[PDB]
RNA sequence: AUUAUAAACCAGACCGUCUCCUCAUGGUCAAUCAAGACUAUGUAGGGAAUUUUUGGA
């Protein structure tokens, strides 16, 4: 019920890691109570692009560390 | 006619023995009466009610019987709160040796065919080990006569002599039972209260309680003494100049049957409950249309000419022919008024006039109480569904006689897991009223009733055309 | 209604709970929860005969349980269908 | 209410470290405490199981996914109980 | 290992308890706050690990709980 | 109160419990299902919500194979408590 | 013992030991003796006795005492306000109850704990069967909420028709209301023969 | 607590005729010398009939086991040995809480009974505790030559109830005597129906 | 707890039990003998008839008990006294008993 | 900004192109166009075909409703 | 002068002697311009599908 205070991280691209040796960045559009994050950029690891804006499920996203801090 | 007192399914009886008096002094006609009954203790004021001289009018002692009667009583403590006890028993099984080692023939009286199973083992068990547990006769005679073997739990008893007999059997089963009995086959008779009515004469007679369990009150009850009077009733045919009753009792019931078993039953009425419906039906065929008219029909009826003798039974404390008579007009402007509450009758100034509605008129016509009328009518209503009909039915007064025994709900919970609908929240779970709705489900789901439900089924479905009839024409008025 | 409500009623029987991970544990139930966190005063281990690892005193998260069995061999269950009729009394 | 929580939010400002699913550790400040246990930190340290250790500006974790979280001694006793 | 016939969480409070995780990863650690999830804080942590025969041991923290990984808990040694 | 959840009662007999609610009604065989390699057989009796189910004449069907083999272990178990997140496909057999 | 008066020189305290042991038995016997007899006087005020001997208490130590839950301050300010008690238990409002119990803290649970109290509408009108006999139709109406912690499996009840003097009984009887008999208007009957006189 | 591994100069020459024969058995020997033991060993024996070698599910139901101490100390103090002793066959050996006649049906589900002579008749007179004795074949009676104190009144009565009484069942549960050395041996065995075995 | 006078006698080292001692200073009393070093212990006849108790030696004082059976000093009565004896030595670790 | 509550409408609406990942199996993931509105993550997707993705491909399939717990991409 | 020790009635099998958490309930308190800790009722609920206890083995 609580929000998270995740306007703190908008507008800045964040560079995740996603469940299972995943990682991949985008720019956080928009967040959510249940954590799916609403996020504009999809690219993944060099380096390859594929999808503009990407909607995850939330129980799928531990970490997360804002590139610009 | 002893039977017009017990309960209200008397005064029932008496309501049409009144009735038919009326109708003798409306009709000029000759009609007869033969009003046979038990001893009764006021019986001549009974026999002046229904249109009679001194001369007709035979009241008679119990002791003026022929086949003498030594009626023992046994009252035992721990008892008022159940059906039988384990001295009680003791005692039966000491009662029926003597019977059986003797020429003469006892038979248990018990409440429900539960507590017969209960006695079956138990009688097998106190045999066994004394000397006693003959059938006079071979041990493969017996089984030829019970190659049907249903109910199975029959035969284990009825094998070593020790018959039963509950309310319901297979017909045939039953007729067999009889004639080991009759023949001279099996020793000693254990019956359900219910049974009274299947009369083997016996010589000795037990009973086993004089205490029966209703989820009623969900408590024990005591006999009746009508139903005791069966049992006092039926006596020895073998031994000539002997009768027997060893009973089973309550210390505080040894004084009610100690004085009404031996002497006359007082009659009263218990038509000052009823007078709601009947006085309803009678409005409904239209000779009562006024508030002395009803007094008239009073008059010709059994509560008035009881009420004079005893009238604080009755509870009127003016006993004078002014305030008896006010004590009348009050009760019918009782009945009357809720009547108009409850959409029955109508009534206006100008002597001053009295008509039904359709509530009023099909309850006369169908046979159905005001109170179970007055039910119907407010569950009932514009979009109520099958379900709720069903359950506006078993809501019926009507079904005050069905027997709910020690244990009977748990089996009625146990059922509802195989039901189609499901009863209400805001009801009772002891209430007949539940067993009712169950068992309305358990012939329309072609169920496995035990044996004992059926016979309550059977009632219930004896009530139901009439109160279904009802409620089918209540929703069309 | 529940089969929760079921081991609710079971106060102090001895149980071998199989674990969904894997283990034998013999030990009393005391009382148990409605998110099944049950309460286990004398244990036998299992460590991933199989090795006693020497501890005494558990009590049970409920998400870890996937078998109960042998406290007791009986069949009684219901109970809210009695209490919400006989409260019906007056309106 | 909970109180691992609330000690949680007492401790809004301390040095905390942490152990997720896989055992990706941690060790950097407690910048917000939520009813469910949603962390963010500062000047992090990242020292994972693989054995590549690095050196983050930031972090956010998710609640669920935690295994436990680490605390200093100083709130032991007072002042969150009574 | 001392202890006895005892009840309920809250009667257990302030222990010196083993605990277990998902992983396989055991505890030890005394139990300050009872919780809806059992989350329960441990006054000190002491994690040991066994590779897939042998156990080992760590020490960085003194940690607030968390209960979703959680196995079971057990008594190890009393205080006072 | 009272009608938001017990209304739910007739949910079983239609929803797709309602085969397991009828193998339970006139107990019959059913596989029983489970996460790790897992296969079980038994009659039901008593009936849940969410799964958390009870059986009678229990028999667990799974393997031990250290070195790429099959050994198909067998024991009698009775009057269980399966916790019915475990459970994932039942099935009434004739 | 019946006042709760633990001792110091345990002499008297071994002594004491032995009628708690063995009081409420005899006491009991006494009081079975009495309903035998059919005597008013000493049965009422025996199985007043009997009570005491149960749970510890006089008539005048007020009877929440009983309940395991309540709470001693409570106790103590019902105890001394010298009200009487019956007064406590017809109040309507648990915030009334809280204002006239020296104890707007608890009112609620002492409340809880008035309708968790036995307690009966009762109604008796007696019909005269014939001359001597007299039948008695009771309406026991249980107005108390059950618990089955306290109330026990069933709530026995004795009984007693007695005299316009109250010296001698008439009849009795033991009843057992149960749960399920609880708010019911449930009837009970009973047929009583008379003196000459 | 297998010590010694070797029973004393008692039991020794008993341990063969408590285990042989199911007889009206009695010892009169020095007190606390192996008694307990002795009651044990016989408790043992009387389980055998019941409780299989085979299938090791312990028969509960079948047979119930009384012990007359006098003092209720001494079966306090017993009831724990008897726990000790049986908690591996997994026996519920309780003293009685006895409270109320038709409340007694604990003592039903309980497989032994420790119980004070008093206590013991108190159960045995009764009238729905008939089922108790019935189940009761094993009835030991600690201390016998209490006999001879005022208290050993009740025993007596006891052992005339097991013997007179249960004819309707008519199946004379063992009966064990247990007492310190005194002697009229003869007599007491003449009176518990003991022979030269 | 040890109310009435007799906790001097149980520092000094020779205390007693008897019914009359309170429930928890009765089994300290006992317990007092059993963790071991209660010297000597008067008595009264309850420790014969009620706790196993044995102690290497044992003294009976006195001759006549007054029963308020007869109302009277009697002698001692032998179903007591032997009784009292049995007590005697101890079984488990010593010798005889005197 | 977007809230996901409104970003299913937004779906729903446009009718746009998809490319859904799976939790247990990386490699698999499945392509297409979302239809449905609803309160759990579970949504009905038409024209479904699961792809083996290069980890470090002619396989079409046919139309799926994928349940709301193993949904781990949505792109529009 | 002055007295050993010692066991004990009664309601129970047709029957849930006994709950960890959230929500509401009225009665309180601790309080700021409409919100938090306590006794007490069980009359509510606990796959709120994702932040825990019902499935990533």
């Amino acid at each position: 019920v609580s929000t998270p205070e995740l306007k703190k991280y908008m507008d800045k691209k964040i560079l995740l890691n996603i469940n299972g040796s995943r990682k991949v960045a985008g720019i956080l559009r928009g967040y959510d109570i249940f954590l799916n994050v609403v996020l504009d950029d999809a690219m993944e690891i060099n380096n390859h692009q594929l999808g503009l804006q990407t909607v995850i499920r939330g129980n799928s996203i531990i970490s997360l560390e804002a590139l610009d801090a | 006619a002893h039977e017009i007192s017990q309960g209200v399914y008397g005064a029932v009886y008496e309501t049409l023995i009144s009735r038919m008096i009326f109708i003798a002094t409306q009709l000029e006609k000759k009609i007869r009466f033969v009003c046979l009954s038990n001893c009764l203790a006021n019986a001549r004021d009974f026999g002046e009610w229904a249109g009679m001289t001194k001369s007709n009018i035979y009241n008679f002692s119990p002791s003026e019987r022929i086949e003498p009667l030594e009626i023992n009583i046994q009252s035992f403590k721990d008892v008022e709160h159940i059906s039988f006890n384990f001295s009680m028993l003791q005692m039966a099984f000491e009662a029926s040796a003597a019977a059986a080692g003797n020429r003469n023939s006892s038979s248990v009286f018990l409440p429900s065919r539960k507590d017969c199973m209960e006695v079956a083992s138990a009688f097998m068990k106190f045999s066994k080990a004394i000397e006693w547990d003959m059938l006079n006769v071979e041990e493969e005679q017996i089984v030829p006569y019970i190659e049907k073997l249903t109910d199975g739990h029959l035969r284990a008893p009825l094998k070593h002599g020790v018959g039963i007999l509950y309310k319901g059997m297979a017909s045939n089963d039953e007729r067999i039972v009889k004639r080991l009995y009759e023949y001279g086959a099996v020793s000693v008779l254990l019956i359900s209260k219910d049974c009274s009515a299947f009369a083997c004469k016996t010589d000795e007679v037990i009973i086993l309680g004089t205490n029966l369990y209703d989820g009623a009150e969900h408590k024990y009850m005591p006999y009746t003494i009508n139903e005791l009077l069966e049992m006092v009733g039926l006596a020895s045919g073998n031994d000539s100049m002997a009768g027997k009753v060893l009973i089973l009792t309550s210390h505080n019931m040894k004084a009610y049957y100690k004085k009404f078993l031996i002497e006359p039953l007082p009659t009263e009425s218990y038509l000052q409950y009823i007078i709601h419906d009947t006085l309803n039906n009678e409005i409904a065929n239209s000779i009562i249309q006024s508030k002395q008219d009803c007094v008239d029909w009073f008059t010709y009826s059994y509560f008035y000419r009881r009420i004079h003798v005893n009238p604080s039974y009755y509870g009127v404390r003016d006993t004078s022919p002014h305030g008896i008579s006010v004590f009348l007009s009050n009760l019918v402007e009782t009945c009357l008024n809720d009547l108009v509450e409850s959409s029955f009758i109508e009534i206006d100034d100008t002597t001053e006039i009295i008509s039904t509605l359709s509530n009023g008129l099909i309850a006369s016509h169908y046979g159905v109480s005001f109170f179970t009328i007055q039910s119907f009518v407010s569950s009932l209503s514009n979009t109520s569904t099958l379900k709720n009909m069903l359950y506006v039915l078993s809501t019926a007064v009507e079904f005050e006689s069905v027997p709910l025994r020690k244990g009977d709900r748990a089996l009625l919970v146990k059922l509802s897991k195989r039901l189609p609908l499901r009863f209400p929240e805001h009801t009772s779970s002891g209430s007949v009223s539940f067993k009712v709705f169950l068992l309305l489900q358990a012939y329309f789901s072609r169920l496995e009733l035990p044996v004992d439900f059926q016979n309550d089924l059977k009632d219930i479905l004896e009530k139901v055309v009439p109160l279904i009839n009802v409620v089918v024409d209540i929703l069309s008025a | 209604m529940k089969l929760v409500n079921f081991l609710k009623k079971l106060r102090n029987e001895q149980v071998t709970i199989e674990l969904k991970n894997g283990t034998t544990v013999w030990g009393t139930l005391q009382s148990v929860s409605p998110q099944m966190n049950a309460i286990l005063t004398d244990v036998k281990l299992t460590l991933p005969s199989d090795n006693i690892a020497s501890l005494q005193y558990i009590n049970i998260r409920g998400n870890t349980i996937r078998q109960i069995i042998l406290p007791d061999s009986l069949n009684l269950d219901s109970l809210l269908v009695d209490q919400k009729q006989l409260n019906s009394l007056r309106r | 209410n909970g109180i691992p929580v609330k000690l949680l939010n007492e401790a809004q400002g301390h040095i905390v470290s942490l152990e997720l699913t896989t055992g990706a550790t941690y060790r950097g400040k407690l910048v917000e405490s939520e009813d469910s246990m949603n962390v963010q930190l500062r000047d992090v340290i990242a020292t994972e199981p693989q054995g590549a250790v690095t050196h983050m500006d930031q972090i956010f974790v998710r609640g669920s996914q935690i295994k436990f979280i680490v605390v200093p001694d100083l709130l032991k006793n007072a002042p969150l109980f009574k | 290992i001392q202890v006895a016939h005892s009840s309920r969480l809250a009667n257990l409070i302030d222990y010196k308890l083993r605990v277990l995780t998902q992983d396989g990863r055991v505890y030890i650690g005394q139990l300050m706050a009872f919780d809806k999830h059992m989350n329960l804080v441990l006054n000190e942590c002491i994690e040991e690990r066994v590779p897939k025969i042998k156990v080992e041991k760590r020490v960085l923290g003194l940690t607030i709980l968390r209960g979703e990984q959680i196995l079971s808990t057990v008594v190890e040694d009393k205080p006072l | 109160r009272a009608e938001l959840e017990e209304l739910e009662e007739f949910e079983f007999k239609h929803g797709p419990m309602s085969l397991i609610n009828d193998a339970m009604v006139t107990r019959t065989p059913v596989i029983i299902s489970l996460r790790n390699n897992h296969k079980i057989i038994a009659r039901v009796k008593a009936f849940d919500r969410h799964c958390n189910m009870v059986l009678e004449n229990v028999k667990e069907l799974w393997t031990e194979k250290k070195g790429k083999n099959v050994i198909n272990r067998e024991r009698f178990i009775s009057k269980l408590f399966l916790r019915g997140d475990s459970v994932i496909v039942v099935l009434k057999t004739p | 013992y019946f006042s709760q008066l633990k001792f110091e020189g345990f002499a008297l305290n071994s002594d004491i030991v032995f009628i708690h042991q063995n009081a409420g038995r005899l006491l009991r016997a006494m009081f079975e003796i009495c309903l035998k007899r059919g005597w008013g006087h000493p049965t009422r005020m025996l199985l007043n006795l009997c009570k005491s001997a149960t749970t510890k208490m006089w008539p005048t130590n007020c009877p929440l005492r009983q309940f395991k839950t309540c709470p001693v301050e409570v106790i103590k300010r019902l105890e001394a306000s010298t009200v009487p008690w019956g007064d406590y238990l017809q109040l309507e409002t648990p915030a009334e109850v809280g204002r006239a119990i020296r104890s707007e803290k608890y009112g609620k649970q002492v409340y809880d704990l008035l309708k968790r109290f036995p307690k009966m509408s009762v109604t008796c009108n007696a019909q005269p069967i014939t001359r001597s006999v007299m039948r008695f139709n009771i309406e026991i109406i249980a107005d108390w909420i059950w618990d089955m912690n306290v109330h026990g499996s069933l709530e026995p009840f004795l009984l007693m028709l007695e005299d316009t003097d109250g010296d001698s009984i008439l009849y009795y009887d033991v009843l057992f209301i149960t749960p399920d008999i609880v708010g019911h208007e449930f009837t009970l009957s009973f047929t009583y023969e008379l003196k000459q006189h | 607590s297998s010590e010694t591994t070797s029973l004393n100069p008692i039991q020794s020459k008993v341990f063969h005729a408590a285990f042989e024969g199911d007889s009206n058995m009695l010892i009169c020997a020095p007190t606390g010398s192996g008694k307990t033991n002795i009651a044990l060993l016989t408790v043992l024996k009387a389980l055998s009939h019941h409780y299989n070698p085979k299938t090791k599910k312990l028969n509960l139901s079948a047979f119930k086991i009384v012990y007359i101490a006098p003092l209720k100390a001494l079966v306090q103090e017993q009831v724990r040995e008897f726990q000790r002793r049986l908690a591996f066959l997994g026996i519920k050996v309780a003293e009685l809480t006895g409270d109320s006649r038709l409340s007694r049906k604990q003592i039903d589900e309980t497989q032994v009974l420790v119980s004070t002579p008093e206590k013991w008749d108190i159960t045995t007179r009764n009238s729905n505790n008939l089922a108790i004795v019935e189940l009761v074949r094993l009835l030991i009676i600690d201390e016998i030559h209490l006999l001879h104190d005022d208290r050993g009144p009740v025993l007596e009565s006891i052992v005339a109830r097991t013997f007179w009484a249960s004819k309707y069942g008519q199946e004379y549960p063992r009966i064990i005597g247990l007492s310190a050395t005194l002697p009229n041996y003869e007599d007491v065995g003449r009176f518990l129906r003991v022979p030269k075995e | 707890v040890l109310d009435p006078s007799l906790r001097k006698l149980i520092e000094s080292g020779i205390g007693t039990h008897h019914a009359g001692l309170t429930r928890s200073d009765r089994s300290l009393s006992e317990d007092l003998f059993a963790d071991g070093l209660l010297q000597v212990l008067v008595c009264t006849a309850t420790l014969a008839w009620g706790v196993n108790l044995p102690a290497h030696t044992v003294i009976i004082k006195g001759t006549d008990v007054y029963s308020p059976e007869k109302g009277s000093w009697e002698q001692l009565s032998p179903q007591d006294v032997l009784q009292m004896l049995g007590r005697a030595g101890r079984p488990r670790y010593d010798t005889f008993g005197e | 900004m977007v809230p996901p509550i409104n970003c299913i409408f937004n779906f729903l609406q446009q009718q746009t192109p998809v490319t859904i990942w799976l939790f247990e199996q990386i490699g698999i993931r499945i392509k297409g166009k979302i239809v449905g509105f609803d309160e759990f993550m579970n949504v009905v997707i038409d024209e479904a075909v699961e792809i083996p993705v290069n980890s470090a491909k002619g396989t079409p399939l046919g139309k799926i409703l994928l349940k709301g717990d193993n949904i781990t991409l949505i792109t529009s």
